[PDB]
RNA sequence: CGGGGAAACCCAGGUGGAGGCCUGUAGCGAUGCUGACGUGCAAAUCGCUCGUAUGAUUUGGGUAUCGGAGCGAAAGACUCA
RNA sequence: CACGAGUUGUUCGGAAACUGAGCACAACGUUAUAUCGUUUUGUUAGGAAAGUGAAGGUGUGUCGGCGGAGCUGUUCGACUUGAAAAGGGGCAACAGAGAACCUGGGAUUAUAUUCCAAAAAGAAAUUGCAUGUGGGA
RNA sequence: CCCAACUGCAGACCGUACUCAUCACCGCAUCAGGUCCCCAAGCAUAGAAUGCUCUGGUACAUAGAGAAAGGUACACUCAGGGAAGUCGGCAAAAUAGAUGCGUAAGUUCGCAAGAAGCAUUGGCUCUGAGGGCAAAAAAUUGCCAACUCAGAACUGCUUACGGCGGGGAAUCCAACUGUAUAAUUAAAACAUAGGUUUGU
RNA sequence: CGGGUAAACGGCGGGAGUAACUAUGACUCUCUUAAGGUAGCCAAAUGCCUCGUCUUCCAAUUAGAGACGCGCAUGAAUGGAUUAAUGAGAUUCCCUCUGUCCCGAGUUACUAUCUAGCGAAACGACAGUCAAGGGAACGGACUUGAAGGGCUAAGCGGGGA
RNA sequence: GCACCGUCUAGGUUUGGGAGUCCCCUGUGGGUACCCAACCGUGCUGUAAACUGAACCAACGGGAUUGCAGUUCCGGAGUCUUGUUUCGAGACAUCUGCCAGAUGGGGAGUUUGGCUG
RNA sequence: CGACGUCGCUUUUUGAUCCUUCGAUGUCGGCUCUUCCUAACCUAGCGCCGCAGAAGACGCUAAGGGUUGGAUUGUUCACC
RNA sequence: AGUGGUAAUGCGCACUUGCCAGGUAACAAAUCAAUCCUCCCACGGUGAGCUUUCUUUUCACCAUAAUCCACCUUGGGCCUUUUUACUUCGCGUUGUUCGGAGCGGGGGCUCAAGAUUGAAAAAUGCAGCUCUUACUGUCAUUGUUGUGAGUUCUGCGCAUUAAAGCAAAAACCUGGGGUGU
RNA sequence: CAGAGGUGAAAUUCUUAGACCGCACCAAGACGAACUACAGCGAAGGCAUUCUUCAAGGAUACCUUCCUCAAUCAAGAACCAA
C-alpha cells in the first residue's frame, strides 16, 4: 500500500502551522519575584486580533523590575479587558477580572482563565475563546487547588501556579453557521492544510484501509484497537462506545484517579 | 416602503443555503453589525473590529468581548461573582 | 421622507449598492458537432458551439514536500511526451 | 556565408547595504559510516562565542576665565581605568523595502536620462575629504 | 574642536548590442501549440463586444491557368409538407437590442421571471421639461455651456450592417457556487455548509 | 469468563385454518430468531417473471406520467421520505421552427483536376482475369473449362481472408 | 550536657527612657512630634473597581587620609552557605539498555495441485 | 386433412465437433446498393373442389416484374 | 547661551548611537470627486489638401524637463471667542452621519493637494520662407477656452466581505532625560 | 455476612468480585413535608424554606388634589397550566 494521510502529516512538509501574520506565543508574564512576592501593575496599551484564533489579545505594558525600560508583554485577553485599564499581576493583587492571582489566593467559586497547569508555565489551561476554569476547593495540608476544566474533567494542581480573573474574550463564535465552503477556507487558512476533507471511503484501497469496494462502505469494523499500528489505526480508535448518545455526554477522556 | 418581507440583511444569500441555517445566522449578523451601548461615554457607538474586538466610535476605546456581542450572558454572570467575592474578603 | 394607527406597529416613494447573484469581454476551462485533421500546423491541434468570469478566482518570481516515496476537493489523478 | 565594426553612467539596474517564506556554516548530538538531525514561537551551542566601550585618572592639541609670553583651574577632540551591551557567523527579493538627473542636440552605419568641453547645449542634485570666511569652543 | 554659507578636489565595480516571437525562447524545424509586465487613438455602440479608419507596421507565409466527379468551409438558398428522418430534433433553422404594459403553478418568501405574452421603434421640421454664473413678488434683468428625455405635424419601408435568450408541461439524480480522469468518461463521482460519533 | 456499545461492521422469518354467495382474511393455531423490516417509498438509476396490471398520453405507445404492490433482491446518517432554487447531468410530451426527411436542385471560396518549381511516406516473398473441382474443409498460381492484343488519364472502394 | 558555628530586620501590639514651634504678614513659608525593650510577623516602603505619566548612568552619611575639597574604603543596598538556577515529581517512571511473551495486512516474502471433448 | 407408424429432403434455428485462423480475417442492428434461389404473396396461363354467382380452398408450369408508410423497442424478432 | 504668540503653534535653536520612548519606512474595499496626461469642442495664427459645382471649408502643427524663489482655491485636523447649542435642535454628504466628551457663527493656527509670480528659458524645440550653392544666412509664426468626456496621482484612514481584520527590517526623524552648567 | 428486591403469588433484577442493612460524609439535580385551612395573593394561567434586594398591586385612612376625564366593545394588541 501506500502512506495514509494522517501519518503523511506527521513530516510536517506543507501541513505545518500558517505561522506567518501571527503576533507570536500568547503568554503570562515571567513569575518572578515582584509576582511572587507583591505585585506588578501593567496597562493595556491595545486589544488585537491574530490570524487563526478567536480569542481576542492584549498588549501589556510593565516597567521593568530591574532595568530602565519596558516590556510590553501579549497575552490572551479575558472578555471585558479595555484599553487603558491597569493589570495587576502578583501575590498582592485584588480580586478583579483581568488579574493574575495565585490560586491558593482565589476564592472559592471564582471564574478563572489563562491557568497555569505547572507553576510558572505562563498560563496553558482555558485559553480558548469563551473558555474558562471553575476553582473547586483549596486544600491547605498539600498546598493543591482543586479545579473543573472546561471539559468538565476535574483537576488538581499547584496552590502557587497563577491564574487570571474572568472568561477568555469571544465567545459564542461557534454558535454562528458558517455557510458556505469558502467561510470555510478562509478559517483554516490562518491555521494550517488540513482542509477540504475526503472521506477515506472515497479513496483507493492503496490509499486508506476503508478504501476500495463496489460500493462505498467500510467492509470491517471502524473501531480500532489502541496498540494497532500507524496506517491501521483510522476511524473510531479505541472508542468505548459508538452510536448516539442518550441520557447524558459523560465526560470525555481517560479516566483518573484523583 | 419595505424591501422584504421577512429576512433582512439575509436577503443578500438569494434562495441559498436553507431557511433555518440563515435565521439562525441572522441574530447574530444583525447584533455583530450593530451600536452597542459604551459604559463609558454613555454613547451608542460600539462597533466590532474583529472577532471579539470593539473598539467605540466615541471615546476609541477597545474592548474585548463577545464573537458577535459586546458583552456575552456568561461575562455579565462572571462580572456579579466577582464583585461578590471581592466584598467577602 | 410621505400616509395610516390608542398602542403595537403597518402601508407607500426615494436613497444606497450587498451577493462563493445573473447576461457578457479579457482571462481561466473544455460541452457538442461523436465537425476538420487523423503518414496532421500539432507524439492532442484547428473551427464553430459551449462552462465560468469579485471569487473555494486567474497569474509572475521565489521557497518547501518525492520513489514503496511525495502530493492529491480522490480520477489510482499527477510527480519534465 | 565572408570580412570589418558596434554595447561609453557619481545619479539608470545590481552589488556595496534591508528584511520574508526559507537555507544550513559553526556548535552540539547521532550514526559502523556525516554525505544525518537541530539551527526565528527572540534566535546557535552544558552555553566562558561581546576585543565595543559611559564615565573617570593620565599626556597632547584647539579654546575659556583669574591674578601675577608663562602659572592654576576649566570646555572639546587625539594617547594611555571599565560602568552596560544576554541570545555565534552568513546567505535568500533585478516586480517587496531602498535608491543623489533631466531636458536639448545636426550625437552613430550600429549606443545613449551612459556620448556633447569653456558660452561644456546646458541647468541641477548628492556623498567623502579638505582650505578660507563668518560664529561659537 | 564644533556649526552656517560657500569654495577646491575626487566620485570606484559589473550590466548596457539585438530579440522577446505566425522567424531570434520551449516544442528535433523559420512548427496554426505554449510563454509574465508597461504605453493603447477616431466613429458607430452600453462597450477593451463587434465593424470600419488616421499614426506606426505589412503585402511574409509556393504560384499560374481554371465551372469534372467526389470533398472541406470561421458559405448560402430552396416550392408544397413540417420530425413522417433518426437510437435520439444530431445538425440546421428559430429567439434576439431598447422601451411601455403584462406575467401562472410552485416556494426555504429570497425567487420562479427576460416566466408566458402583446405593443412601439425610421427620417424630417418643431414644441416642452430637466441648469450655471453675474448684476441692488431679484417671484426679474442679462450672458452662456453640455446633453438627455418626452410630446406633435409631415413624410417613408423592399422590415433591410453588425452584435444579440427560443419557449412551455413533467419524471429521475445531486441541495446550491466549486473540483475533477493533461491525451476517448465533467457525471448522479469528489468537495461543501449542516448532522453525528471517537480519542485526548 | 463477566458487563457496555449499532450515527461500530452489520442484520431485521415460515406453514396451516378462518366472516350471513364467492373472494379476501380483521381473528386463531403452530414451527421458530439476536431481532423477525417500523415510519415511509416503489416495476424507482433497485422487480427475475416483465413489453407486470389499470388510467392517461397517440391513428397506432417494449417509451413517458399517475396509480397498485405477494417488493427474485425497497427502507431509515450502509441514511428514509420530501424539496424551492441551481445544472454543458439522464428521460417524455407540446408550441415554434426548419433540407432531418418526402426528394432532391442551384450557387460560392479552397481543393481535387492541368501546368512551372519542389518533392516524400506507408507498403513491397513473387505476382496479380474468372467458374467449378478437390485441397489445411473460402485459390492469383494446381485440375478441367471460359476469357485475355499492348500501353495509358481520372475515379472508385468488391477482392487482395 | 555545656559552649561555639550563629545574626540583622519592614510593619503590627504595648513595656522602660529622654528632649527641641519659629519667621514674613486672618494668610503664607520653613520646621519639630524620638530612641530602646518584649510579643507577633518574616524579608514585607505601592494597589483592594478599573478607564493610558515619570522613574537609568544615586544623593547622602560615616571611617581613615568649624567647615570645604581630593585618593580611599564603609553603608546607602543586612549577613551567612554541610555548596544544589528555580519549581514540580522522585527512586517510580518505560527514564536507559538487555532478556521474555502477547498483539500485530501497518508492512515484507511466497503459495494458492492435477485430470478435463 | 391424415391419428398410429414409416421413408425422406434442407442448412434461413439451435446443438454436437474442434479441421482453418490467436507475430489479429474488425462482432449486433440499421442505412445504402446490387445480384442470386424458389419451398409462389401479387402479376401471366392452366387443372380441380363439399365449384350456382361473388368470395375462396387445393394443385401444376413459371423467379420476367413487384412486394409499402408509420407508433414502441438498440434490437433481430414481436406487436399495433 | 535660544526665542515669539492667550492658544492652535511661529522663528536660522549646541551635543547626544551612554540610556530610554515614540514616529517614518508601513501596506486596505466601494461610492463620489478626480492629477499629470489623452480625446473632443470653441476662438485664433501658420502650412498643406479640395476647388466643372459647393465648402468663411478639410487636414496638420501651435511645444516649456528637472531643480529652485516668492506666496489664493479646495479638503482635513486644531485653537480662541460667543456657546441663554437639542423643552410635543442645528450643521453637513451621492452615500451608512455628527455635536456640552463642545454643534453652528466670527476671528485664527496648521497639514495636504493644487493655483499664481519669477529664476531656469529661448539662447531651446517646431513649421514655412528671404538671399544665395555652404548639411549658408535673413525673416514670419510660435495659442488660449471649456458646470465637455476619460484618466487611481491624490482626497483615503484604527481603511472591505470577515469564525478573512491584511509583512518585516535596515536606514532615517523627533522627543524624554542628560551634557554644555 | 447471605441473602436482598418485588408481588395476590411469582419471576425479570442485584448479590461472598460482599448485595441488602448500619454510621458519619461527598457530589449532583429536583423539591420546599408536618404547620396547610370551604385561609391569603394574582387579570387569568398560576403562586409555599430563609436572608439581602428591585419595580409594582390592593385595601384602609384623609375637611389633600382634580372636575366627567366614564361603562362596554368589531378591528387591533399583550398574557396564557400541561
Ligand atoms: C468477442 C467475440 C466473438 O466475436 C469475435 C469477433 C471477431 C474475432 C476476431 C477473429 N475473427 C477471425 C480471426 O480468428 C480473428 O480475426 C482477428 C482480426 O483477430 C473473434 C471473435
Ligand atoms: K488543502
Ligand atoms: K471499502
Ligand atoms: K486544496
Ligand atoms: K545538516
Ligand atoms: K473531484
Ligand atoms: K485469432
Ligand atoms: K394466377
Ligand atoms: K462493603
Ligand atoms: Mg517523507
Ligand atoms: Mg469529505
Ligand atoms: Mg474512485
Ligand atoms: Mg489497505
Ligand atoms: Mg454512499
Ligand atoms: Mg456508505
Ligand atoms: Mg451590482
Ligand atoms: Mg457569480
Ligand atoms: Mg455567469
Ligand atoms: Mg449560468
Ligand atoms: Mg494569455
Ligand atoms: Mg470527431
Ligand atoms: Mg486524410
Ligand atoms: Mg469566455
Ligand atoms: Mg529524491
Ligand atoms: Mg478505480
Ligand atoms: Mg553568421
Ligand atoms: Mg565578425
Ligand atoms: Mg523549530
Ligand atoms: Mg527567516
Ligand atoms: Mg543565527
Ligand atoms: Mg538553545
Ligand atoms: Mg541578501
Ligand atoms: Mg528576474
Ligand atoms: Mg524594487
Ligand atoms: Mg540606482
Ligand atoms: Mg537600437
Ligand atoms: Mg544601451
Ligand atoms: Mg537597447
Ligand atoms: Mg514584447
Ligand atoms: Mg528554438
Ligand atoms: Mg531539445
Ligand atoms: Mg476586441
Ligand atoms: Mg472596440
Ligand atoms: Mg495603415
Ligand atoms: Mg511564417
Ligand atoms: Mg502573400
Ligand atoms: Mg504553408
Ligand atoms: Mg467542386
Ligand atoms: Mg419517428
Ligand atoms: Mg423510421
Ligand atoms: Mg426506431
Ligand atoms: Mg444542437
Ligand atoms: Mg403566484
Ligand atoms: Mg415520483
Ligand atoms: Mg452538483
Ligand atoms: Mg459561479
Ligand atoms: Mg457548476
Ligand atoms: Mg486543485
Ligand atoms: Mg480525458
Ligand atoms: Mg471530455
Ligand atoms: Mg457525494
Ligand atoms: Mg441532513
Ligand atoms: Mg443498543
Ligand atoms: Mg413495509
Ligand atoms: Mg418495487
Ligand atoms: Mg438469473
Ligand atoms: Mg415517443
Ligand atoms: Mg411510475
Ligand atoms: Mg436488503
Ligand atoms: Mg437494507
Ligand atoms: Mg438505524
Ligand atoms: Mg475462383
Ligand atoms: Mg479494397
Ligand atoms: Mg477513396
Ligand atoms: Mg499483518
Ligand atoms: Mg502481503
Ligand atoms: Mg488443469
Ligand atoms: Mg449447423
Ligand atoms: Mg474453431
Ligand atoms: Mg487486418
Ligand atoms: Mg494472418
Ligand atoms: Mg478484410
Ligand atoms: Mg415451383
Ligand atoms: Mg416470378
Ligand atoms: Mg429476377
Ligand atoms: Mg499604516
Ligand atoms: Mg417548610
Ligand atoms: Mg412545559
Ligand atoms: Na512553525
Ligand atoms: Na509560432
Ligand atoms: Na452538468
Ligand atoms: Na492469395
Ligand atoms: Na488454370
Ligand atoms: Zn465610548
Amino acid at each position: 500500500g501506500k502512506t495514509v494521510l494522517s501519518c503523511r502529516k506527521g513530516n510536517g512538509s506543507v501541513y505545518q502551522v500558517h505561522g506567518h501574520k501571527r503576533l507570536g506565543p500568547a503568554k503570562l508574564r515571567i513569575l518572578d519575584y515582584a509576582e511572587r512576592h507583591g505585585y506588578m501593575r501593567g496597562v493595556v496599551k491595545s486589544i488585537e486580533h491574530e490570524a487563526g484564533r478567536g480569542a481576542a489579545l492584549a498588549r501589556v505594558e510593565f516597567r521593568h523590575p530591574y532595568k530602565f525600560r519596558r516590556v510590553k508583554e501579549l497575552m490572551v485577553a479575558p472578555e471585558g479587558m479595555f484599553t487603558g485599564q491597569s493589570v495587576f499581576c502578583g501575590q498582592k493583587a485584588p480580586l478583579a477580572i483581568g488579574n493574575v492571582l495565585p490560586l491558593g489566593q482565589i476564592t472559592e467559586g471564582c471564574i478563572v482563565c489563562n491557568v497555569e497547569a505547572k507553576p510558572g508555565d505562563r498560563g496553558t489551561l482555558a485559553r480558548a475563546s469563551g473558555d474558562y476554569c471553575i476553582i473547586i476547593s483549596h486544600n491547605h495540608e498539600t498546598g493543591r487547588t482543586r479545579l473543573k476544566l472546561p471539559s468538565g474533567q476535574k483537576k488538581s494542581v499547584p496552590s502557587t501556579s497563577r491564574a487570571m480573573i474572568g472568561i477568555i474574550s469571544g465567545g459564542g463564535r461557534i454558535e454562528k453557521p458558517v455557510l458556505k465552503a469558502g467561510n470555510s477556507f478562509y478559517r483554516f487558512r490562518g491555521k494550517r492544510n488540513c482542509w477540504p476533507k475526503v472521506r477515506g471511503v472515497a479513496r483507493n484501497p492503496v490509499e486508506h484501509p476503508h478504501g476500495g469496494g463496489n460500493h462505498q462502505h467500510i467492509g470491517h469494523p471502524s473501531t480500532v484497537s489502541r496498540h494497532s499500528p500507524p496506517g491501521q489505526k483510522v476511524g473510531l480508535i479505541a472508542a468505548r462506545r459508538t452510536g448516539r448518545i442518550r441520557g447524558g455526554k459523560a465526560v470525555k477522556g481517560a479516566w483518573h484517579p484523583e | 416602503a419595505k424591501r422584504t418581507v421577512k429576512m433582512g440583511v439575509m436577503g443578500r444569500y438569494g434562495t441559498r443555503y436553507g431557511a433555518n441555517p440563515r435565521k439562525r445566522a441572522k441574530k447574530l449578523e444583525v447584533s455583530q453589525h450593530a451600536k452597542h451601548f459604551c459604559s463609558f461615554c454613555g454613547k451608542f457607538a460600539f462597533r466590532r473590529k474583529a472577532v471579539g474586538i470593539w473598539r467605540c466610535d466615541g471615546c476609541s476605546k477597545t474592548v474585548a468581548g463577545g464573537a458577535y456581542t459586546l458583552s456575552t450572558p456568561n461575562n455579565s454572570t462572571v462580572r456579579s461573582t466577582v464583585r461578590r467575592l471581592r466584598e467577602l474578603a
